[PDB]
């Protein structure tokens, strides 16, 4: 996946 | 003397910088006038990404689903709507600091200065290209989602926000309209990062200001016509140098002399034996992160 740069990042569906 | 990478000064920009929180989810937001911008995933959460409906997500949100925070100021959110994949938050006060702005959206090659921000408050600033497959070799960490990029003209020209980090180490985002550079997506799906090429006109670019430096061993006696050039440039993944291209490298050519077919034949040299272990410039790999401009700029 791609990571999203908020915070409190979104990840890695990847897990 | 010298030549560096240089960025804009970054004051103008510092005092547009706030912080936006959803719930959960934190990034910056751009304040001018009585309006801020920002990434739209910051309505969405973790579980959300993978297809996330935006429209409906943004139905259900309400102002008061959202915080903006300006040092330690509060501002008040009275209106939010969406254009592509930025959201706009209407405030109540007006950003003093408003400077002359307007929104551009730039080509792939041309380079910004990015300010790197971490809950509203900027922590750095350095200067970056936009690659030909639409992506930025960035830094950035999590939370900086919403710095964005700028060059100068005293009027500011926004050009990049950033939304994602690509599996490759690289950076996507879009221009302050919404668009994304390229094809990316602000949801999770596989998504590559295309096969980059190297920026010829920068290259040049930055020969020309290696000689005005100093640094002229690679200058040979030979020259070459645009289309022999780029036969062998396209070979080593070198984008194709254009007619606008050429009229850009003007002044360069005009203070130093040296047309720029010229330097197309001392750059095919460079292609071909390599550097043999010598520094242009301190640096012992071909720069493309530098436009002309830049280096009129540097060495005006």
């Amino acid at each position: 996946x791609v990571t999203f740069h908020t915070x409190x990042p979104f990840l890695x569906p990847x897990g | 003397s010298g030549f560096r990478k240089m960025a804009f000064p970054s004051g103008k920009v510092e005092g547009c910088m706030v912080q936006v929180t959803c719930g959960t989810t934190t990034l910056n937001g751009l304040w001018l006038d009585d309006v801020v911008y920002c990434p739209r995933h910051v309505i969405c959460t973790s579980e959300d990404m993978l297809n996330p409906n935006y429209e409906d997500l943004l139905i259900r949100k309400s102002n008061h689903n959202f915080l903006v925070q300006a040092g330690n100021v509060q501002l008040r959110v009275i209106g939010h709507s969406m254009q592509n994949c930025v959201l706009k938050l209407k405030v109540d006060t007006a950003n003093p600091k408003t400077p002359k702005y307007k929104f551009v959206r730039i080509q792939p090659g041309q380079t910004f200065s990015v300010l790197a921000c971490y809950n509203g408050s900027p922590s750095g600033v350095y200067q970056c290209a936009m690659r030909p497959n639409f992506t930025i070799k960035g830094s950035f960490l999590n939370g900086s989602c919403g710095s964005v990029g700028f060059n100068i003209d005293d009027c500011v020209s926004f050009c990049y926000m950033h939304h994602m980090e690509l599996p490759t180490g690289v950076h996507a985002g879009t221009d302050l309209e919404g668009n994304f550079y390229g094809p990316f997506v602000d949801r999770q799906t596989a998504q590559a990062a295309g096969t980059d090429t190297t920026i010829t006109v920068n290259v040049l670019a930055w020969l020309y200001a290696a000689v005005i430096n100093g640094d002229r061993w690679f200058l040979n006696r030979f020259t070459t016509t645009l289309n022999d050039f780029n036969l062998v440039a396209m070979k080593y993944n070198y984008e194709p140098l254009t007619q606008d291209h050429v009229d850009i490298l003007g002044p360069l050519s005009a203070q130093t002399g040296i047309a720029v077919l010229d330097m197309c034949a001392s750059l095919k040299e460079l292609l071909q034996n390599g550097m043999n272990g010598r520094t242009i410039l301190g640096s012992a790999l071909l720069e493309d992160e530098f436009t002309p401009f830049d280096v009129v700029r540097q060495c005006s």
